[PDB]
């Protein structure tokens, strides 16, 4: 009778302390390296795939973002690294990176017209576009904002209020226009002082137009600075202006949720129902570690820089 | 390695042996073969399954961790985010890599103990009944058939020693 | 002669690497799980209990915070998650969250009347209160700020200066008021242009009033924006305004220290002494770990989400032959 | 476990023995009893006291750690704050749980070593002086009285072996 | 024949899990504790030694920082903990700390006269200095900005544009002056309105002078606020103004690079070629850890608070034949 | 300590022995001396060198990390920054110190095993050819010269026992 141990044909290398390249009979992967390569769903729900639009263009309605206006639910957001459709008319997006974080929290929308184009602004012209915001061969403008202009040689004092009876927080966006000439300012709003007041119960900001010559971006010398605020259930927001107001047309009743986020990726869309998604692809998660991408969405394994993570289960293999 | 059995006084494993991690190779008149042990084998499988499971358990699944997009005037905060994101990945990498590295040695030393502990419990069984060659083998002076040989699992022996001194 | 080992009836469970539920002769709970349940003292000194007041009210002196004005030294601060007093006059508290962090460093106050109400402003009416800031049924205002108004149909040019001889940093607070009508602006301050200048050697800001209609908050259509700055030893602060200045009355000479903090808690106060305080209760720290709360104050065991942290000391227990 | 003493060739512990972790149960004609060892016992307590204290030393007390309360436009900075605070809690929770888990197997095997180290040093003393039964006991050829029995702590024996063959 | 083990005279104490003070035959220090004590070079290339100047003064051209204007390349930057030469003419430095973080990435400069003093401003006097910015006994001014004043009782409408043809981001600086009196404003710019427009395709800001009396710092009651913006390749920056514009004179075409940084250190400069530099001194990095300083430059050992970190390699030492 | 060799049945080391970690001290009539082992020493050197190299490998070089200078209305971001910097220093200090502390006992016990593994393979070779005294030494009944002495590392023995019984 002889007492011994098992051995097989296994070529499973393992790095232990005091000895490398140690072949062993049994082990376990312990690290996920392969990925699906495609943009999957997330436990059924589909991601907000933005295409050529940036979040700025998606939420403001860059007219070239026509198709994104429909979708009001999603599991996560995917954005191109350099989307050419966004603030089609030049201007600054106040707290833009934050609105990304606000929306990165959002799980569902209720897009609704706070101030309907027809009948919200009588006595003010609303038929105003820019070649900067051109769509389908014609000059256009954002679908969610609205350019108020003087009507019949007059831009009468403006004052509009909205009441949040949506029992959800309502994201209102608006803009202020700065003409390049004093000529453009006088012909457009028929006044040179021009105030623009926006008041919620916890938000106040008075904008005044700074007229000056600026370098042409999207062949436009003027600018429209884009602002926005959250309006809690019950709150009312008061709009007052003498001219230069880029009024809100469509707003959003935001629904908050659990882990969502914006990712950058060139991976294609598929019908796979993955539980974890990364910019590189989905992951069929069973292991504790992974090394495909630090960006991750859902229930996923911890990302690590490692290549191996061997972890023997059996014993040394010694044939011959 | 740590114990003298594997790669020590038992210089190899047996490709012939399947059905387990440890066992014996009896050389009897009623046929020979590699009878795989049961008690210590399943015990080692139990222990290794808990090691693995008790280790992946200590790793909560990474939930949504995405980039943060800072503006033209927030480089400091932009770097701080990177310092946190990287500083932690560095910590989880080390924790992950150092765990397999050290605990792999423990596992081999763990198996070494089990085989060496199996080399015992038979020397404690075959107190004076066989000549021990330091190769992990025992030549019986007895003519132990495949009935008493299968009695190395328990041991109720036709005990009398035969004169062989 | 026999070689063996000790054993008892101990039921001390322990998870080892190759086996869970391993009974052992001796072990030790390496993790603290029980807590005091009350807001205790911290090495004898008491914490600043804000009651129904928020930091906004305590530092501005919400008349309804009558009782917090005495305490001027403390080990830590307790705040209700949703404190019902605070501002009381609607507006923005410029940099509120930083000022909370500023006081999180503070170990003691010396509240003093930088601009005494009586004799600071002759030729300016200083008798101003609001129903929005009511105390004991009557209309009132903050104890530390002050609302200057026109006097005899005149709001003369204002210039008041303070030079810091307290050789401690002085937290200077003030505010600017925004009427809803042009009438209130004209009827109250006797001018519609209205400037408000506040200039130190490390702080300069010019304030101008924005008149407009706003949603009613605390039955008020106007607003008062609340500002503030720390003024280092030797420095001077100059307040100038043509109207709309809520002048400072009391400011604070800060003494900085280590270890205080703002915690939110509904646990009650007692006379127990304790080395560690959490929103949940005090902790009698001797262990290196704990799991009652991630927020902690004083010298405490490091917080972990763990439940056991057992750590055997002895060996396996095998009774009954 | 790792060594064969506990739950191995000494399948149980002695409720009778107090005053130490290891010891003996001598069966002499002048009375029996559980004389608990001292040297290996106090030596073991020193080490376990060192391990424990050397482990809690490596854990500095926390201190005041307070929330940070951000505003409605500081959402990014809030998550980064939540990302740092949570990320560190995890690194400490995991480490703490993984430490007792790994170090428990080490302590249990340490007592195993200590016991197996005591089963020896007596086989090394009773070279030909007693019959070794694998239950951790030694049946004497000698009639070792309660004078030489306590001389197992050191051993200055009237050594000549008596035949029992 | 006897079997045993090695031993030597080694006094190497080490700590094990169940035993302290264990002397051993062989070990390794595993932790760097000694350092060079001097500010050395870094793989040959030398640091931008700022001397008595602060980043604000170096990049603005504080006349007292005459000698720093030449250096346009460096491995790292060193600042005295209390540099007495910076913004000689008081004012706010808009986003100063960010501009510092901006310069931490820059590995090379290209300082060039964006708006040449002679020929950039005819019809405006540019020979304007202040005793606050005195250099070498005479009042001076910043070397990179330029003080535009009235010429022949007129401050004509101003408009200067620059186009970035350098294929690198152009760090443009400028400032706005706020007089203390209304007298100085009218006497200096011949107007009380005074606008200042600065416009990129990614940056727009209109500056206005807030006139008020402020505490004299560097005996000056006025102030100059310092603004700046990086100008992307292809982009143009337009400056328009009615007065109070401290025009840019010299700009910087920044070249970004790898791991550089700003450190505070009072150690002297030497000629050593260190692979790692810390505020305390250089480190001849071979060990995996270090404890001289947490701040570090180059490729260095991880910083830890530890004192020992021995790690035996050999075995227990038992001498005496 | 963990194994019975060091400070156990071989209570000491030999200053005389150099050129290796383990070996022998033969006391022969043809001269004595400290012939240091070769196979077990260089094998242990390989392992500890890999241990060390495998430990510092798991530690990335700290590239530029510098202070960040926050503003007067940025106490919060200033404190969060310090919370990160300190938190990571705390984690690396504990990871570093706890590693040498734990790995020190493992390294010492590793040598213990190597020596106890050398005490065997010689007790296992000199089955009945030498007297085993409990001080780690073997008294030859043989007068084993400098030919069979280098034949204890290996061996094709003039095996027949000559009587001393
Ligand atoms: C939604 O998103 C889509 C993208 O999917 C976007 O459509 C693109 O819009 C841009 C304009 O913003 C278009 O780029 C233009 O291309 C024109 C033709 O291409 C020329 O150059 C290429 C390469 O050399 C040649 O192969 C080709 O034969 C042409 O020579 C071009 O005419 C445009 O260039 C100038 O023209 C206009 C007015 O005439 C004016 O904006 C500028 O003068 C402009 O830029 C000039 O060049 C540089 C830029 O590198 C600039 O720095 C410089 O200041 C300008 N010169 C002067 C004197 O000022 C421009 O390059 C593009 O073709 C469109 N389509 C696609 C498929 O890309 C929509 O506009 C978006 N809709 C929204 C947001 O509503
Ligand atoms: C934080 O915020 C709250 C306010 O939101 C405040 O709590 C209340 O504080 C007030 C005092 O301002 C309490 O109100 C009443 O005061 C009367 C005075 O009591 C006598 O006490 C002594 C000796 O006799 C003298 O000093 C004094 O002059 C008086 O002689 C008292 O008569 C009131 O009692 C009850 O009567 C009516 C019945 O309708 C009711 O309106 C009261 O609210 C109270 O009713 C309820 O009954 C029972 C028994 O009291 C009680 O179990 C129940 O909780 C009460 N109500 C509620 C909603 O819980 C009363 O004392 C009042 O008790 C305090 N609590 C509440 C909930 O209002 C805190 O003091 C603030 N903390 C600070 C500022 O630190
Ligand atoms: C940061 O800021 C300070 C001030 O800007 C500066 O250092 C201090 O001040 C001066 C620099 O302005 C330092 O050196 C001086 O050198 C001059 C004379 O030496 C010769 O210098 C050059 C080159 O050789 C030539 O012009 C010519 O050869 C000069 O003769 C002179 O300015 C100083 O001389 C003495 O007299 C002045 C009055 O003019 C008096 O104020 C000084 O205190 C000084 O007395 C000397 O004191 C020092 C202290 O020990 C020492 O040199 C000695 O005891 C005294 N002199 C003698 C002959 O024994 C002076 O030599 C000066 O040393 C700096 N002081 C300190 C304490 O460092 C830094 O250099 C600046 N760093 C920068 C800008 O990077
Ligand atoms: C480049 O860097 C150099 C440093 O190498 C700077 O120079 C140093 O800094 C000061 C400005 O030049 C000089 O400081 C001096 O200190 C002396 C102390 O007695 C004295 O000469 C002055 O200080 C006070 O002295 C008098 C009191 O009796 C006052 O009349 C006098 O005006 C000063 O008074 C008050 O000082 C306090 C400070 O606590 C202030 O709070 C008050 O505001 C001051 N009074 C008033 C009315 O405002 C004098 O300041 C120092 O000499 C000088 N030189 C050196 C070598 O350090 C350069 O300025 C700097 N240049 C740049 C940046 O362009
Ligand atoms: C993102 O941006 C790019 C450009 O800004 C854009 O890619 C364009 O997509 C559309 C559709 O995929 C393409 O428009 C087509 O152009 C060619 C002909 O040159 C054809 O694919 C189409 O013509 C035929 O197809 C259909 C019949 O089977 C009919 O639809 C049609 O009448 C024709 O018969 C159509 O003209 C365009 O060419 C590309 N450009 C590229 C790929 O460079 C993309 O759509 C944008 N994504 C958005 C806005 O979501
Ligand atoms: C210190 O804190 C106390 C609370 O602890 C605070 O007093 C409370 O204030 C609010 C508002 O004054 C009260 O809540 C009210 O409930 C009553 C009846 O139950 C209503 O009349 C109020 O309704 C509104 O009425 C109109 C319709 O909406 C509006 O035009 C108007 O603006 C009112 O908001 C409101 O629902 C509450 O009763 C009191 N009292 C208590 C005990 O809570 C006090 O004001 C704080 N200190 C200071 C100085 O403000
Ligand atoms: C080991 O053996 C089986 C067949 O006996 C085979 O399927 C497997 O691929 C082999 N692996 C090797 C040779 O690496
Ligand atoms: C490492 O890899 C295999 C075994 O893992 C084997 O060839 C040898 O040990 C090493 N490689 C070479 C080329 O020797
Ligand atoms: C717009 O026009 C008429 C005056 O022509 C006016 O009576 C009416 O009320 C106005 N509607 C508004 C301001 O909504
Ligand atoms: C305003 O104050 C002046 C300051 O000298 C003083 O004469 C008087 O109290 C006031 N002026 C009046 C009442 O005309
Ligand atoms: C009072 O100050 C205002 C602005 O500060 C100014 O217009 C007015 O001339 C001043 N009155 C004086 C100096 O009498
Ligand atoms: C500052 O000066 C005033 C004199 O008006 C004095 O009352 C006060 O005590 C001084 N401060 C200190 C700390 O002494
Ligand atoms: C709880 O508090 C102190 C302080 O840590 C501690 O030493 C003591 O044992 C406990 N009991 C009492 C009554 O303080
Ligand atoms: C550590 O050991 C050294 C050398 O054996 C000795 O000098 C010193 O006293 C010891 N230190 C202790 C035990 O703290
Ligand atoms: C001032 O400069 C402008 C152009 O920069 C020129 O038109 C004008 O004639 C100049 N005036 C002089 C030189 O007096
Ligand atoms: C660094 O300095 C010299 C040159 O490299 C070298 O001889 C010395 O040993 C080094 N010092 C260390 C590694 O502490
Ligand atoms: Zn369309
Ligand atoms: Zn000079």
């Amino acid at each position: 009778i002889c007492i011994g141990y098992h051995a097989n044909n296994s070529t499973d290398t393992v790095d232990t302390v005091l000895e490398k390249n140690v072949t062993v009979t049994h082990s376990v992967n312990l690290l996920e390296d392969s990925h699906n390569g495609k943009l999957c769903l997330l436990k059924g729900i589909a991601p907000l795939q933005l295409g050529n639009c940036s979040v700025a263009g998606w939420i403001l309605g860059n007219p070239e973002c026509e198709l994104l206006i429909s979708k009001e639910s999603w599991s996560y957001i995917v954005e191109k690294p350099n989307p050419e459709n966004g603030t089609c008319y030049p201007g600054h997006f106040a707290d833009y990176e934050e609105l990304r974080e606000q929306l990165s929290s959002v799980s569902s929308f209720e897009r609704f017209e706070i101030f309907p184009k027809e009948s919200s602004w009588p006595n003010h012209t609303v038929t105003g576009v820019s070649a900067s915001c051109s769509h389908n061969g014609k000059s256009s403008f954002y679908k969610n904002l609205l350019w108020l202009t003087g009507k019949n040689g007059l831009y009468p004092n403006l004052s509009k209020s909205y009441a949040n009876n949506k029992e959800k927080e309502v994201l209102v966006l608006w803009g202020v226009h700065h003409p390049p000439n004093i000529g453009d300012q006088r012909a457009l709003y028929h006044t040179e002082n021009a105030y623009v007041s926006v008041v919620s119960s916890h938000y106040s900001r008075k904008f005044t137009p700074e007229i000056a010559k600026r370098p042409k971006v999207r062949d436009q010398e003027g600018r429209i600075n884009y602002y926005w605020t959250l309006l809690e259930p019950g709150d009312t927001i008061i709009f007052e202006a003498n001219g230069n107001l880029i009024a809100p047309r469509y707003a959003f009743a935001l629904s908050r949720g659990f882990g969502s986020g914006i990712i950058n990726s060139n991976a294609p869309m598929d019908e796979c129902d993955a539980k974890c998604q990364t910019p590189q692809g989905a992951i069929n998660s069973s292991l504790p570690f992974q090394n495909v991408h630090p960006v991750t969405i859902g229930e996923c394994p911890k990302y690590v820089r490692s290549a191996k993570l061997r972890m023997v289960t059996g014993l040394r293999n010694i044939p011959s | 390695g740590l114990f003298g059995a594997i790669a020590g006084f038992i210089e190899g494993g047996w490709t012939g042996m399947v059905d387990g991690w440890y066992g014996y190779h009896h050389q009897n008149e009623q046929g020979s073969g590699y009878a795989a042990d049961q008690k210590s084998t399943q015990n080692a499988i139990n222990g290794i399954t808990n090691k693995v499971n008790s280790v992946i358990e200590k790793m909560n699944t990474q939930f949504t961790a995405v980039g943060k997009e800072f503006n033209k005037l927030e480089r400091r905060m932009e770097n701080l985010n990177k310092k946190v994101d990287d500083g932690f990945i560095d910590v989880w990498t080390y924790n992950a890599e150092l765990l397999v590295l050290l605990e792999n040695e423990r596992t081999l030393d763990f198996h070494d103990s089990n085989v060496k502990n199996l080399y015992e419990k038979v020397k404690s069984q075959l107190k004076n009944n066989a000549k021990e060659i330091g190769n992990g083998c025992f030549e019986f002076y007895h003519k132990c058939n495949d009935e008493c040989m299968e009695s190395v699992k328990n041991g109720t022996y036709d005990y009398p020693k035969y004169s062989e001194e």
